[PDB]
């Protein structure tokens, strides 16, 4: 039910709920776009398609793969204007970790800084809570790769493989049966399962021009965006 | 029933400044006439009870030395405009060694007539009649809570707003005298007031070019009544 | 209670409404409603209409 | 209704109607197009003359932010001059702090974060404007950008703002882009403004062309309009 | 109000016929009419309008000044013993009407008959004041106003 | 940091909060006060004591200085702020100008405080109405009053509280100079005027006088018995 | 902002605060917990599940230390918990920079709740939706306190919050005697933890932290899996 | 923006308060306190509102807050809004001693709090306090004093006041049975045990449900006594014996 | 009607109604006409008296030695922008020791009136201006609006029934170049008299004329020197 102004500002309902945050959970889905995060044993793959409807539109100013630091990359879902404001916060507070502390920020500590900022926007009743998601990858010293996800509610947790965007209940249900059967995960087994999970949920069987791969390696800790030629190499390899 | 306090009407006017002009009609009437011999000025006190001592109620307030006033509306809101108008004539004299003219007094009062808001309140609820003698002869000005400064020859404001102005234009011309303008004003007052005309209901204040200090008390007001 | 079918031409054509007096129609009422009773011949009725806005 | 008053509240499905209302305010405005050749950017703005109503050259919507940066504003003209002052003020601080000319990739991002910031609070409204950013450099080439009232800013080759948005860009993509000099583009822009917007609602109209590129040495200026007058003569040849 | 049933039609005509018969304006012979209700806000507006009734007499609430006679009048037709005090009962209670004092006087009469007496003692008036008058004492802003 | 107007105009040309604040003055205990030529008098009605509890802290007639005396109406919380504010002003006036503060200067401090307290934003106006009594230099007994709107006047006999119109109508039919001639007649006159306000058994009447040479002296409850007795004695001589 | 600062939590005409009663409804729909004081240590036991098998249980922690000997758990919501933990971390340091001595457990709860009460009266915000269980062994005798979104504080012996707390309240009223040991307390905290948990209680379904007199000690999942054998 | 404001400032159109009246009618629910004096000594009776078996009671001063070396208070209302006022009023009493090196009298401490509670009702739109508390103590001018605080910011001098709505029947007892200058430390305590036996609905007056704190003036110390465990019980066994003796006339 | 209250709130039609309600405040004022030539910029205004004894409210007001404005809206918003207008002219006189160009002065005005049309709690400045200046490139006639859209025009008119004045100016805009002063002014006051009823006209008591030019400081004429300008006219035919 609606009591007071519970449907408008961030206050409580009589049922112990609130609505503006769970309205923001389906503020992501109007983008019409899906991102998949898969962690391996020595790598972390980020695969996400893009839609280019116009011929008079660049193929380089669209990609949601953003470089936070030299060792931390991210992908953005939700709406576009709110996602880029979230990235400049992430670029900035990763730089203050270097100036204040001296060593490079962990990928786990950066999601605490982001989720506490999204807490306050929920918390003050006179501003908008920035509906967009946030998925990070990175290599940690003596911990291996990591995958984290932030939310507009303002909470994070660790992951092994979890997609976001529009199709979660279809993509994660595919990834549950993929992981719990205890397969191997080296490099290309991770990349091939990251393509086919998007290729069975969306059921497209595309051409190597819409998806982008943002893999990071233990041997190569730099965040790396793949070339269109080598994306085609991984795609025809899984085509038997 | 609670709209914005600063909102234009769909027809184009204002909301609360329009209500401010309505709140002058309940006030007491006041008449001032500009004449080349000098400016006379009249008001009605409207005594409510005989226990109330009358001389603590005033409507004519001097400003610096040669400028009078006449309030009609809310009393304590007018006391803010008076106390500012006294100071702004003193800053003019202790920075220029000359008397501020009657027009430029009213400009300094009419600046904050509509300077209300949330940052940087409500509009005031009193209309005034500034009259004085400066270098351009005697002057008489009229303002309102909308800040619409204007000059009048013989303005009458208060409760008898329409009734006095119609009777006043009936008997007025350019070559008046001072004694003729004094007796003509109280003829208008006794037609529009509800009580009788004595030395306790009304009061006068006439400023002259020679007699600069406007000065009028009891036992002379009875002389003007009994001669008419 | 205004029928458009009565406002078809043939039934009701001309609009005549009645309004309030400005000043003098009120004082016209005061002078008539006081001659019937014994009043003072030294009073006025314009002051009473000023006290009656509506 | 009930959810479309503040720009801070969400709809019960998860969007903001205050941004949605401001976008179609920009839609009720005259057509302004932009297109880049291989070595420059050509602007074209249709300008309306009611009967006389002003001079010949008043209130021109071809602003001039920097020495090498242009504007093609369209929509509510009063807020367009506000963004033109913010973009002017932004390019001077890049000059003072860093000592060289502002890249257009920053100048689109710095302005769009200011447009985005007026879509979060109940105190302010979103800007009712949309505009184009055209530049040219010897180390970066020509770029052409495009900013909506929400704040989504990315690259284009040809874009269009106004009432005739989808109707004008249909024949922009019929042209070629790489194999055209910008002297050829000037007479190609002039027919697109002349083809669309028939003289039915508005009989008389103007045509202002602005142009920056390799022929203009990187500096932005208006084309010689009264000189050589090749725009409207070649445009009115499409009479059948 | 007019409805369609046969329940309200016996009211509206009789209301209209009384308004008709009061003001038939033929010959009445100076008939005076006093009408009394408690409330006025849910009444007939066209009888409040002039031309029919031009007297609207209101009865505001009394004080403790009017009570002392009502205490004397109600404690007059009884066997008031000469060992009772009424002035303390007036001073203590600050809200009571003529019905309450009469309810005290009957309770004072009942307590005398219980223990088989004729006259009424002072404790009966005290116990009647503390039993009967405890039914409506609720709601007052004490200790805030001056 | 609060920006919200509370007192705005009405469509007919009135206010809202000022007429509402005068209602709280109407729901208060009555307190009258007259003057004379050498001695002033003021008394309060509706004491309403519990008769088992303390009473030195329920005293609502105070003095701002050694010359000026107070008597308010309305709610008691808003009076305590105005009184302790006005004690500071009449003490800081003595710091600059060496005189005792006149009764005219302290009422313009209270009334102009109470007006700008309604002019501003986000501020609940006061709900009190004071009776300011004090005889200045040259022996000038006079009394003023205030109002929640911020106006001030000079009266010769004031009445406030619950049923001031009945008391003011009683004093209206009592325009004598003989009652302001004798001192104890004027004190009994206040007791006569306050008698037809409350039940007035000589125990709910707290009066205090000032003979323009001394601070306020509360009369005794034994004094109030002899004053109520001589009032009832001369009233029965109408036969 | 603008400078509004107007309180959105007012008194009902019945005379209650409505929004604080609604914040307690969000606490009751949280994860269950149980805290038992047993005369030599205090045992905090929460009930930590994952929605899928895709999460990582070594990332988000429930039983959280404060200084060295003060543990703290919750039963309300998730993101509001991390604010007043970081607030209580910093607040325990100004005690140590002034007094050079570790803060008593009674002293934090006076200060955390005074943050939390003043937080509700202020304008433009909502109250928290988190109740706490703060414990620690200071000056020999251990302590176990509970806060709430109203900002009140209590002193329990064996309480339970979260879902089905009334079932755990009657169970601990019968099971817990006046005094036990720490090992008897861990056995009965698990014996009330799965009153409404799922069937499987692995090392990742629960997470238990204790406060010895040696200090706060969070149990690793090895000892939790080694103690969960023959539990209840 | 402006349609979310609650308007805790505007008068009622009746012409009285609208927000403070809700709290002053709320304050009688779930609280019972009283205090009596007529001679040397003054007490404070409290009431444990919920005494559950799984509780510590390790604080030994639950509702009594010793705010000074000479004064204490009994609070009733919002639990947490009490902690704001007791932290403030304890600090007002200490900045007085810093300024004068003289203990704060009981009168001008209560007035210092009631100016704070009033100012959060007039301006700001803040939620007002829902706290009514009592005062005891000793000064050098009058001695043993009692005061009653209100959420409106109004106080007063008392001798047998109370707080709770259940204790409105106790005032009817205290008007019926009170002595003027005959108080002991036995006649005052046995009266309070007689009040809470009737006003509380707890049968037989369990000693873990009441709480009594007294203030006496020993030599120069003003000893604030908080009595704990067995003196309460033998006071009940004294009171139950006097009830069993007086009922023999029946 | 719930979105027709504040300035921050947009519309489902896409049009802010508080600006649309501010345009109607300009039409309540009296009419005034500004035009120019090659060498001069003349604006002529029409005054209104409140009563028969009160003086006429002034319309034209001096700002600088080469800039003068007219007025068509409120009076508080008149002097509030007037005090901003005088302040900017003497700052550049103090800093650069040169008179301001007229075009970049008005760009400061449109930036000034933009802030109270976007933030909450402020009204738009409901006022209309006719800025007439002269600088190093010729005379200028500028009009503004509460929507903060300034127009470089050659001849406009704003106020009550100003549509009838515009139709006179469109069919005479060609003659407004080769005209010196006397036929420059008397073309302007024929536009005012077509904004009048057919029973009263200009009577040297409700009309003022301000001229600024190449060799002429901005001079305001009223009630004495208007009479040499009001001669050689003809009555309105009917």
């Amino acid at each position: 039910s609606s009591a007071g102004f519970d449907r408008h500002i961030t206050i409580f309902s009589p049922e112990g709920r609130l609505y503006q945050v769970e309205y923001a959970f389906k503020a992501i889905n109007q983008g019409g776009l899906t991102s998949v995060a898969v962690r391996g044993k020595d790598c972390a793959v980020i695969v996400t398609q893009k839609k280019v409807p116009d011929k008079l539109l660049d193929s380089s100013t669209v990609t949601h793969l953003f470089k936070i630091t030299e060792n931390i990359g991210c992908v953005m879902t939700g709406m576009t204007a709110d996602s880029r404001s979230q990235v400049q916060r992430a670029r900035y507070e990763a730089a203050n970790w270097k100036y204040k502390y001296g060593y490079e920020i962990p990928v786990d500590m950066l999601c605490k800084r982001i989720a506490d900022i999204s807490q306050v926007y929920t918390q003050n009743a006179e501003m908008r809570p920035l509906g967009c998601c946030m998925i990070l990858i990175g290599i940690d010293e003596e911990q291996g790769p990591q995958v984290y996800k932030c939310d507009p509610a303002g909470y994070y947790c660790g992951f092994k493989a979890t997609a976001a965007g529009v199709k979660q209940t279809e993509s994660t249900s595919f990834l549950e049966k993929k992981v719990k059967k205890k397969f191997d995960w080296t490099f290309e087994q991770t990349v091939e399962t990251a393509i086919t999970c998007l290729s069975t949920v969306l059921s497209i069987d595309f051409k190597p021009s819409e998806i982008e791969v943002g893999v990071v390696t233990v041997e190569n800790p730099k965040f790396r965006i793949l070339t269109e030629a080598e994306i085609d190499a991984h795609l025809v390899a899984l085509a038997e | 029933y609670d709209r914005g306090v600063n909102t234009f009407s769909p027809e184009g006017r204002l909301f609360q400044v329009e209500y401010a002009i309505e709140a002058i009609k309940l006030g007491s009437t006041a008449i001032g006439i500009q004449t080349s011999e000098g400016v006379c000025l009249a008001v009605e006190k409207r005594i409510t009870s005989p226990l109330m001592e009358p001389s603590s109620i005033e409507k004519i307030v001097e400003i610096d030395a040669h400028i009078g006033c006449a309030m009609s509306g809310l009393i304590a809101d007018a006391k803010t405009l008076i106390d500012k108008a006294r100071v702004e004539t003193q800053n003019h004299w202790f920075t220029y060694n000359e008397t501020m003219t009657v027009e430029s007094v009213t400009q300094a009062v009419s600046n904050l007539a509509l300077q209300f808001g949330e940052e940087d309140s409500r509009p005031f609820g009193v209309a005034l009649l500034f009259g004085g003698v400066d270098e351009k002869g005697p002057q008489l000005f009229h303002m309102d809570p909308s800040g619409t400064f204007v000059q009048c020859d013989a303005r009458a404001i208060g409760s008898a707003s329409e009734g006095a102005q119609s009777s006043l234009q009936e008997v007025y011309h350019k070559s008046m005298t001072l004694k003729e303008a004094i007796k003509s004003s109280l003829i208008i007052l006794k037609q529009v007031m509800e009580e009788k005309l004595n030395a306790t209901n009304i009061e006068l204040a006439t400023v002259q070019p020679g007699q600069n200090f406007h000065m009028f008390t009891k036992e002379e007001l009875e002389e003007v009544i009994k001669d008419i | 209670t205004l029928d458009p079918a009565l406002m078809r031409p043939g039934r009701l054509d001309r609009k005549i409404e009645f309004s309030l007096p400005d000043l003098e129609g009120r004082t016209h009422i005061f002078k008539i409603h006081a001659r019937s009773m014994s009043v003072e011949r030294d009073i006025r009725f314009e002051l009473l209409a000023r006290l009656c806005p509506n | 209704t009930g959810y479309d008053l503040s720009a801070s509240t969400f709809s019960p499905d998860g969007r903001v109607f205050q941004v949605e209302y401001a976008m179609k305010a920009v839609e009720n405005s005259s057509t302004a197009i932009g297109i880049r050749c291989k070595d420059g950017v050509v602007f074209g703005v249709e300008k309306l003359v009611l009967s006389k109503l002003y001079e010949e050259g008043s209130n021109k919507r071809l602003f001039n932010v920097d020495r090498h940066v242009g504007m093609a504003v369209a929509g509510l003209l009063a807020d367009a001059r506000s963004l033109a002052d913010i973009a002017r003020e932004e390019a001077s601080n890049f000059r003072s702090n860093f000592g060289y000319n502002i890249p257009l990739k920053h100048l689109a991002d710095r302005v769009a974060m200011y447009v985005h910031a007026y879509t979060l609070y109940s105190a302010v409204r979103p800007f009712g404007c949309s505009f184009m950013l055209g530049s040219y450099s010897v180390n970066d080439g020509a770029q052409l950008y495009m900013i909506d009232p929400s704040g989504v800013s990315y690259g284009y080759w040809g874009c269009a703002i106004g009432k005739a948005r989808q109707a004008a860009k249909t024949e922009i993509e019929k042209l070629q882009m790489k194999e055209m000099t910008c002297r050829d583009i000037v007479k190609e822009v002039a027919k697109i403004i002349y083809i669309v917007h028939d003289e039915v609602k508005d009989k008389a109209f103007e045509l202002e062309l602005s142009w920056v590129g390799e022929l203009t040495n990187g500096r932005h200026e208006i084309v010689p309009k009264d000189i050589r007058e090749e725009a409207e003569k070649y445009a009115k040849e499409s009479l059948k | 109000y007019d409805s369609n049933s046969g329940g309200e039609r016996e009211i509206q005509r009789t209301m209209l016929e009384l308004l008709n018969q009061l003001d038939g304006f033929d010959s009445r012979g100076d008939v005076k009419v006093i009408m009394a209700t408690n409330r006025i806000e849910t009444l007939d507006p066209a009888l409040i309008r002039p031309g029919r009734i031009d007297r609207k007499i209101e009865f505001p609430l009394p004080d403790e000044k009017t009570k002392k006679r009502i205490f004397q009048i109600h404690t007059s037709r009884m066997t008031l013993a000469d060992d009772v005090t009424l002035d303390d009962l007036i001073m203590a209670k600050d809200d009571l009407s003529g019905a309450d004092i009469k309810a005290i006087c009957t309770e004072a009469g009942l307590m005398a008959l219980r223990e088989r007496r004729m006259k009424v003692t002072n404790e009966d008036f005290k116990k009647s004041k503390e039993n009967v008058l405890y039914k409506k004492q609720e709601g007052t802003p004490e200790g805030l106003y001056l | 940091s609060y920006d919200r107007a509370i007192t705005v105009f009405s469509p007919d040309g009135h206010l809202f909060q000022v007429e509402y604040a005068q209602e709280a003055v109407k729901k208060g205990s009555t307190a009258v006060g007259v003057r004379g030529r050498d001695i002033v008098v003021l008394g309060v009605e509706k004491k309403s004591v519990a008769k088992l509890q303390d009473e030195r802290t329920v005293r609502k007639i105070c003095a701002l200085d050694d010359n000026v005396c107070m008597a308010f109406a309305g709610l008691t919380a808003d009076a305590r702020i105005v009184i302790n504010r006005a004690r500071v002003e009449c003490q800081s006036h003595r710091l600059t100008v060496e005189d005792p503060v006149t009764v005219e200067y302290i009422t313009r401090y209270i009334a102009s405080l109470k007006q700008r307290y309604t002019q501003s934003n986000g501020r609940r106006p006061f709900g009190i109405s004071a009776l300011i009594v004090g005889f200045d230099f040259d022996g000038t007994p006079r009394l003023y009053q205030t109002d929640p709107s911020g106006t001030y006047h000079a009266w010769k006999a004031n009445a406030i509280g619950r049923g001031a119109k009945s008391v003011r109508e009683f004093l209206e039919k009592n325009y004598t100079d003989e009652a302001i001639e004798t001192d104890d007649l004027t004190i009994k006159l206040v007791i006569k005027a306050l008698l037809e306000v409350v039940q007035s058994g000589g125990k709910n009447i707290e009066l205090a006088v000032m003979r323009r040479d001394q601070s306020l002296k509360i009369l005794n409850p034994e004094e109030i018995e002899k004053y109520v007795a001589e009032i009832e004695k001369e009233k029965e001589e109408n036969e | 902002e603008r400078g509004y600062s107007f309180s959105l939590t007012t008194f009902s005409p019945s005379g209650k605060l409505v929004q604080i009663e609604y914040a307690l409804a969000a606490v009751a729909g949280g994860a269950p917990s149980v805290g038992i004081k047993a005369a030599n240590g205090v045992v905090l036991a929460t009930e930590k599940k994952q929605k899928s098998i895709l999460y990582d249980e070594r990332s988000v922690h429930k039983v959280e230390p404060i200084t060295k000997h003060i543990g703290l758990v919750y039963s309300g919501m998730g993101p509001d918990y991390r604010v007043l933990v970081h607030r209580a971390r910093k607040l325990a340091q100004q005690y140590y920079l002034v007094y050079q001595e570790p803060i008593p457990t009674a002293q934090l709860v006076q200060r955390v709740a005074s943050v939390m009460q003043e937080y509700t009266q202020s304008g433009g915000v909502r109250p928290f939706g988190v109740s706490l269980l703060i414990c620690g062994w200071n000056e020999g005798r251990p302590y176990l306190f509970q806060s709430d979104p109203s900002g009140a504080y209590f002193a329990w012996k064996a309480t339970a919050m979260g879902k089905n707390y009334v079932n755990g309240k009657t169970f601990l009223e019968k099971r817990y005697n006046e005094d036990l040991e720490l090992e008897d307390a861990i056995h009965t905290a698990i014996l009330t933890l799965k009153e409404s948990f799922e069937g499987q209680m692995t090392e990742d379904n629960i997470e238990v932290g204790i406060c010895n007199e040696a200090g706060f000690r969070r149990l690793t999942p090895t000892e939790v899996k080694d103690y969960l054998a023959a539990i209840a | 923006s402006r349609r979310y404001d609650s308007r805790t400032t505007i008068f009622s159109p009746e012409g009285r308060l609208y927000q403070v009246e809700y709290a002053m009618e709320a304050i009688g629910h779930a609280g019972t306190c009283l205090g009596i004096l007529a001679n040397d000594g003054v007490l404070l009776a409290a009431e444990r509102r919920n005494i559950h078996k799984l509780l510590d009671e390790v604080f030994f001063s639950e509702k009594i807050y010793k705010l000074n070396e000479d004064m204490a208070c009994s609070v009733a209302g919002i639990t947490s809004d009490a902690n704001v006022l007791t932290n403030e009023l304890r600090l007002i009493a200490q900045r007085y001693l810093l300024q004068y090196q003289e203990p704060i009298p009981c009168e001008q401490l209560v007035t210092a709090l009631c100016d704070i509670k009033q100012a959060y009702t007039q301006f700001g739109g803040k939620r007002p306090f829902g706290v009514s508390l009592l005062y005891i103590g000793w000064d050098k001018h009058y001695g043993f004093q009692l005061y009653q605080s209100d959420p409106s910011g109004n106080y007063g001098g008392w001798k047998a006041t109370c707080i709770g709505n259940n204790s409105a029947a106790a005032v009817s007892m205290l008007k019926q049975d009170y002595k003027e200058g005959e108080m002991t430390l036995k006649s005052a305590l046995a009266l309070a045990i007689k009040v809470l036996n009737k006003t509380m609905d707890v049968s037989k007056l369990s000693a873990e449900k009441v709480e009594i704190a007294t203030l006496t003036r020993e030599n120069g110390k003003t000893v604030i006594r908080v009595l704990k465990q067995k003196e309460v019980e033998q006071l009940i066994k004294k009171h139950e014996e006097e009830e069993a003796k007086a009922e023999r006339e029946k | 009607n719930q979105y027709d209250n504040d300035v921050t709130v947009w519309s489902p039609q896409g049009r802010i109604h508080q600006i649309e309600y501010a345009m109607e405040a300009v039409k309540q004022g009296s009419a005034t006409v500004g035009l120019k030539s090659k060498t001069h910029a003349v604006l002529v205004a029409l005054k209104r008296a409140q009563s028969e004894l009160a003086a006429h409210q002034k319309k034209i007001l001096h700002v600088d030695n080469h800039i003068g404005i007219s007025i068509a809206g409120l009076t508080a918003d008149a002097r509030l922008l007037c005090n901003f207008m005088r302040q900017e002219c003497l700052d550049s006189r103090f800093v650069f020791d040169r008179p301001l160009p007229v075009s970049r002065l008005v760009s400061l005005i449109g930036s000034k009136t933009q802030i109270p049309t976007q933030r909450y709690g402020r009204r738009p400045y409901g006022v209309g201006l006719l800025i007439a200046g002269y600088d190093d490139m010729g005379p200028h006639i500028f009009q503004t609006c509460p929507s903060a859209n300034y127009f470089d025009c050659r001849a406009m008119s704003i106020g009550a029934r100003s549509q009838s004045a515009r139709t006179y100016l469109e069919r005479h805009m060609s003659e407004f170049m080769e005209c010196n002063l006397n036929e420059l002014v008397k073309h302007g006051l024929r536009a005012l008299r077509e904004t009048l009823p057919a029973e009263q006209d200009l009577t040297t008591k409700n009309v003022s004329i301000g001229i600024v030019g190449k060799d002429l400081e901005f001079t305001i004429y009223d009630d004495d020197d208007v009479s040499p300008f009001l001669e050689g006219l003809e009555e309105r035919p009917q």
